[PDB]
């Protein structure tokens, strides 16, 4: 599977989910890989310009 | 509830023993812990399909359902698959501390994990909470004052 | 009764259950937790042979072997095989089609 | 005399598979002996926040406590911290965790290992070699564990491995209750009854679902912790007796100890240790796999060993290597070969490569760097480009 | 930087070795290559 | 061979229930096998130990 459409879904599900949530309560992502696979690719795209 | 010994001696060794013939298994390997589970991973050669593989070995496995002892019959043996690291940590924390831990982890049950699990391109959901129980905590001494 | 053998036979050979001494929720300044087992099976002819049963008529207490014989014999007993004219044991070998 | 150059250079200089990244992360895995438990691998863990609170870098540092990649219980803990972005954070990963190495080595009660994120996805947790040391001739458990041990105080005092430990559930001691079924039956105590009072004593049992807030939920009862810590709880329960008068467990059970492995790992149908390692600073990963191979040469007999994991794919990747060359060279020639039909223009061409090979090993000596994949692609490329001049001109 | 260093320096050094000290031996291959298999016919 | 045991042992997961208690508890078993004996492997003791 692809990482980033993962985690992209997995974080619009999660604000989706947060209106419903009591107060007092707050969600999180402490840890993610998928940001880390964009910048990457940047940089070669970089490279070859 | 059971020792590592006593699952590693029942169950593992007769799953393992077809499990080893299916196409394309570059390796396998068994765990068996304290906890009472046993996990058998099977590594398959790059480039394999998925799908293909997980047929494969539930059709070894079910060629060996019958001769595993009655109670793991009766629990089940889960197979899939997965990948061996995680995507992303979701979690839920009270700022104000409004919400005991165990309020928290049954949250999470009840509601998050099953829709995070409907997400496509999540193939397994590992909770690291348990969700609400009635517990009833017995004093043995009281027990037997009354004789029961 | 036969049944009553049967119910004495599964109570002394029990198959006791494992613990662990510290599992969690533990009490507060718990340091130390312990696998705990016991043994509630009999591993021996003269276990089962001492096997306890109550007496109806009576009330007195008698063993199994009082009333039955205890011995290591076979799960079954339907084949024999016969090498030439010898007593010895045998299995067949079926080759997997094609 | 440049191809016997050639040949030597890449017979004889180092070989890698991947080279290392920075990911912005770093895993970090406490493991505590057999008898450690929640509270302990606790204080660790407190100290492991304590120790990388202060640091700048850090952004986020969560920490699961009761369960690891490798085993679990209550003297397991895996921990992912994430450090801030590059350009903010003024450090690399590899400091940070030989820093947070060399500090938690000796206040923790525990081994903690901090590892960099694998150079491949899915290519195991760790960046390091990974092996599984089996027992192919029955020797048994513990010949398996005294090999282990030895194979860790050879690799220790190596040089060439910076860290090497054992991934997997210490070995851990155990108690047993022996029952005297003959002093039961003298004070008339029936044995059914000590088998139930020590099967519930340590258990949770599921009885039956009751409705909460509209969703099934299991009713569990167990014994009250205060009576579930300590032997002296167990042996304490008493049961009724023929006269009336209860009897402790104290007085009809014995309890010996003893010393058993509490996990069981297997690899390829045998008894296995699954170990781990990080090659030491100027030393690549094909010398780590050479000089862990030779010193499993020097264990007892009947151990054996089997590379997993990136360690295989390296493995593969070293082994093919003739082959291909060897192939793409065919090919070349042949193409070469069918496009002028004719056999001096195609031997010319091929003889130049080595020319190439020469000036990409020159250079990957020079600035230090290894014989990994992407050398191995250079290669390829350098043995068209140098074709491609030699048939420019001939 | 890692990644890149592996993936370039070795092609930079080997391009360098391919073509200045190619220019001056692959002429000298063809010659005595068609001296070899005159040799031989 | 094997192509025929899958179909068979799929087609007789869905009888499972139906057969007594018993039964179930034994399972059924599917195999390919050959219609005799390729060989006979046999212990004996020459000394009658």
């Amino acid at each position: 599977a692809n990482a980033v459409k993962t985690a992209e879904g997995v974080r619009a599900k999660i604000e989706e989910l947060k209106l419903n949530l009591p107060e007092g309560m707050e969600f999180s992502i402490p840890y993610d890989t998928a940001p880390f696979v964009k910048i990457s690719i940047e940089k070669v795209i970089h490279t070859l310009l | 509830g059971a020792t590592a010994k006593t699952i590693n001696d029942s169950v593992v060794t007769l799953i393992e023993r077809e499990l080893s013939g299916v196409k394309n298994l570059l390796y396998y390997s068994a765990t068996t812990d304290t906890s009472g589970t046993a996990e058998i991973t099977a590594t398959f050669k790059p480039g394999t399909d998925v799908e293909m593989a997980q047929v494969d070995v539930q059709n070894k496995i079910k060629a060996v359902e019958a001769r595993l002892p009655q109670v793991v019959r009766q629990q089940g043996l889960q197979v899939e698959a997965s990948s061996s690291g995680f995507l992303m940590l979701v979690g839920i924390n009270s700022p104000n501390n409004q919400y005991s831990e165990v309020d928290l982890s049954d949250y999470l049950v009840r509601n998050v994990v099953e829709e995070l699990k409907r997400v496509e391109g999540v193939g397994k959901v590992q909770s690291f909470g348990a969700e609400k129980a009635m517990r009833i905590w017995v004093d043995p001494n009281k027990l037997v004052s009354y004789g029961l | 009764s036969i049944s009553d053998v049967n119910n004495a036979i599964r109570e002394n050979n029990v198959e006791i259950a494992p613990g662990r001494l510290g599992d969690l929720p533990a009490e507060k300044g718990q340091l130390i937790t312990i696998p705990l087992s016991a043994q509630g099976q009999l591993s021996s002819l003269e276990q089962f042979k001492n096997i306890s049963l109550k007496s109806k008529t009576n009330g007195s207490v008698i063993k199994l072997s009082d009333v039955a014989n205890v011995e290591i014999g076979s799960q079954a007993y339907n084949f024999a095989i016969l090498e030439n004219g010898k007593p010895a044991t045998a299995a067949a070998i079926q080759l997997s089609p094609g | 005399v440049i191809t016997g150059i050639t040949f030597a250079g890449m017979k004889y200089w180092p070989t890698a598979f991947m080279p290392e990244e920075d990911q912005g992360w770093f895993m970090t895995s406490f493991q505590l002996p057999s008898d450690a438990t929640a509270e302990r691998t606790r204080n660790v863990v407190n100290q492991f926040e304590n120790n990388l609170k202060d640091n700048p870098d850090v952004k986020s540092n969560t920490a699961i406590l009761g369960w690891g990649f490798s085993g679990a219980g209550q003297n397991v803990a895996v921990a992912f911290t994430t450090l801030k972005d590059f350009k903010e954070r003024t450090s690399s990963a590899s400091k940070m965790t030989s820093d947070v190495n060399s500090s938690m080595a000796n206040s923790t009660e525990g081994e903690t290992m901090a590892v960099l994120p694998p150079a491949i996805d899915e290519l195991g947790t760790f960046s390091g070699f990974s092996l599984r040391l089996q027992d192919r001739a029955n020797l048994g458990m513990p010949a398996l564990l005294a090999a282990q041990d030895e194979l860790m105080a050879m690799a220790a005092k190596n040089k060439k491995f910076y860290m090497v430990w054992n991934e997997g559930l210490p070995q851990g001691d155990n108690i047993s209750l022996k029952i005297d079924r003959e002093k039961l039956s003298a004070l008339g105590v029936k044995f059914s009854d000590v088998s139930d009072i020590i099967s519930t004593s340590m258990g949770s049992m599921y009885i039956n679902d009751f409705p909460n807030q509209g969703r099934m939920q299991q009713v569990i009862v167990q014994v009250e912790a205060k009576s579930r810590m300590q032997l002296k709880d167990i042996l304490n329960l008493k049961v009724m007796g023929s006269s009336g008068q209860l009897v402790s467990l104290s007085e009809v059970v014995t309890p010996q100890w003893n010393k058993a492995p509490q996990q069981y790992n297997r690899y390829n149908g045998r008894p296995s240790l699954s170990i781990a390692g990080i090659p030491n600073f100027d030393t690549s990963s094909g010398e780590a796999m050479r000089e862990m191979e030779q010193l499993i040469a020097k264990l007892p007999k009947g151990i054996g060993y089997e590379w997993t994991g990136i360690s295989l794919q390296e493995k593969q990747s070293e082994s093919q290597m003739a082959f291909l060359l060897g192939l793409s060279m065919l090919v070349v020639f042949l193409v070469l070969a069918a496009l002028y039909e004719s056999w001096a223009i195609p031997l010319s061409v091929m003889l130049v490569v080595p020319l190439g090979i020469f000036g990409a090993i020159i250079a990957i000596m020079s600035r230090g760097l290894m014989n990994d994949v992407f050398f191995k692609i250079g290669l390829i490329t350098i043995i068209g480009l140098s074709a491609k001049n030699a048939i420019l001109i001939v | 930087s890692e990644t890149q260093h592996a993936l370039g320096t070795g092609v930079f050094g080997g391009m360098i070795s391919a073509t200045i000290l190619a220019i001056f031996f692959v002429p000298v291959f063809f010659i005595f290559i068609l001296g070899a298999v005159e040799k031989l016919f």
